């Protein structure tokens, strides 16, 4: 299969966020993913930002690929950093999910009640997001 | 309606004016204000009128997210644009309508200073997300008008970035 | 004392004579595959950069079917250091450097050679400007190596990338807490506590 994960990260580096949908086993190696690539979203930033001062595309598909863990970013007008990491690729999922997560994030980047660079626990961002999940990333 | 802003503007200033005690910090509290808009309407407009693509460069972002915040802001765009080579860092960006105005405007002896700073708040909150850390001053000169003082490391990075 | 100096003079004069004789030898090896490999090892210690840069040119032209692309690998050694102590520091001898080095660890299992290139490869992309290809080639030499050679490259690797630019300005820092502890594994307990407290530093830089 794809493993799955997400990653949102605030302007003052701050993540944000972190979504995943694999299939359950192992935790604790689960939770070296988050850790492993939370620290990998750091060069990859330390990266990826001069790659977005190089090109303002829609969406970097590509940044790092450690040759088993893979770097795509979606990075937003606000510079809010965004990846999703995993051990096989799914572009044609990735691109437009990285569209609705931006989308759903605007959504829920309106209400004035959040704060630049402030973590969101709106559980109605949790399943619009797993729906999302199900739509572009899960079967 | 246009007053109905202007009587909510109002009440804005006179919240201030009451829990604020004097005019700087009064300034600074538009500040925050405009921090506030800009934070959120500038991921809003990266799509439904910025062409949905990111735009990096200083100057091109400068004039084009002016345009598309004043479009979906008043629609209006500002009516110019001035970067000096004197202090590359000083660029002023000038538009003779004030926000303020949808009411006409204060006392005049005073707070020399006014909305034009709420408005340059919401500048220095999409400059700063879009990558762009600056200071913003409003100045009665020419009508309402700005001033940028970008960040340094900005302005060394696009400096660096003025070729490819 | 004077006398000591004497005897000093006596065997440096008599070290002429040796250096002669192996003057000698380099006229009889400038004057095949193995004849190159040795006139190679000759102008290891004669300064010849030009003739440096001939022979892994003709080790190229000796070793194109021939799988002993070691000695390839040893010239090109050679050719890149005499080239970066010219001053002329050749991009080119940089890249085949790594063409007789990483991409012959694919052709061969001469480790031993390739990582040989590699070390000497680092310093000179290091006066260069390249210090990203040091760290690249040192993690691509971190998953062989062993334990505390792997944590030795990954060390090695993370100060590289940190060096030119911004990037790997907290996976360094990362990937230093795992060779941390393969340090402790095997790693030096001296470079573990050391790179733990490199890491700790640049993550309070970057606390988030």
């Amino acid at each position: 299969m794809s493993t799955y994960y997400f990653v949102i990260v605030g302007q003052n580096d701050n993540p944000i966020y972190e979504k995943e949908f694999s299939t359950v086993n192992k935790e604790l190696r689960k939770e070296d993913h988050r850790h492993l690539t939370q620290f990998i979203a750091h060069a990859a930033l330390d990266l990826v930002d001069e790659h977005k001062w190089k090109t303002a595309n829609m969406q970097l598909k590509s940044i790092d690929r450690f040759n088993q863990w893979f770097v795509s970013a979606f990075i937003t007008a606000s510079q809010i950093r965004f990846i999703i990491v995993h051990d096989n690729k799914n572009d044609e999922g990735i691109k437009n999910f990285f569209n609705e997560m931006y989308d759903t994030y605007i959504k829920n980047s309106m209400n004035a009640f959040y704060r630049i660079n402030t973590p969101i626990k709106s559980p109605m961002f949790e399943k619009k997001s797993e729906i999302f999940g199900r739509k572009y990333l899960l079967s | 309606s246009q007053s109905i802003v202007a009587l909510l503007f109002s009440e804005i200033v006179q919240y201030s004016q009451s829990r604020v005690f004097t005019v700087p910090e009064l300034q600074t509290r538009l500040h925050d204000l405009g921090q506030d808009v800009g934070t959120r309407i500038i991921d809003l407009y990266f799509v439904r009128e910025r062409s949905s693509k990111r735009e990096t460069k200083l100057t091109q972002m400068l004039l084009f997210v002016k345009t598309t915040v004043w479009k979906n802001l008043f629609g209006k765009e500002a009516e110019k644009l001035e970067h000096a080579n004197d202090d590359e860092r000083t660029y002023y960006i000038i538009e003779k309508e004030p926000l303020v105005n949808t009411f006409i405007s204060v006392p005049k002896d005073k707070g020399s200073l006014n909305c034009a700073n709420f408005t340059a708040g919401i500048v220095e909150a999409v400059l700063t997300n879009c990558g762009f850390p600056c200071k913003v001053t409003a100045h009665w000169h020419k009508g309402t008008t700005y001033m940028v003082k970008f960040e340094d490391f900005v302005i060394a990075r696009d400096k660096q970035m003025e070729e490819k | 004392d004077n006398l000591r100096h004497f005897v000093q003079d006596y065997a440096v004069r008599a070290l002429i004579p040796y250096i002669e004789h192996l003057v000698a030898i380099l006229a009889e090896g400038v004057t095949a595959e193995l004849q190159t490999r040795k006139l190679g090892d000759l102008y290891f210690m004669f300064g010849h950069y030009n003739l440096a840069f001939q022979s892994y040119h003709q080790a190229k032209r000796d070793f194109n079917a021939d799988s002993a692309w070691q000695y390839y690998a040893g010239a090109l050694e050679m050719a890149a250091l005499s080239a970066f102590m010219l001053g002329t520091a050749q991009r080119k001898t940089y890249d085949y450097m790594e063409d007789a080095i990483v991409c012959y660890l694919t052709v061969c299992k001469l480790q031993q050679f390739a990582t040989r290139a590699t070390l000497l490869s680092m310093e000179c992309l290091k006066t260069a400007r390249l210090y990203s290809e040091v760290a690249k080639q040192l993690i691509r030499m971190t998953n062989e190596e062993s334990d505390l050679r792997s944590a030795l490259l990954l060390e090695q690797a993370a100060y590289c990338f940190l060096v030119t630019q911004p990037p790997m300005h907290r996976k360094y820092a990362f990937h230093i807490v795992l060779a941390g502890n393969r340090y402790s594994r095997a790693g030096q307990r001296k470079h573990a506590y050391r790179c733990y407290r490199q890491a700790y530093q640049v993550f309070q830089k970057r606390e988030w």
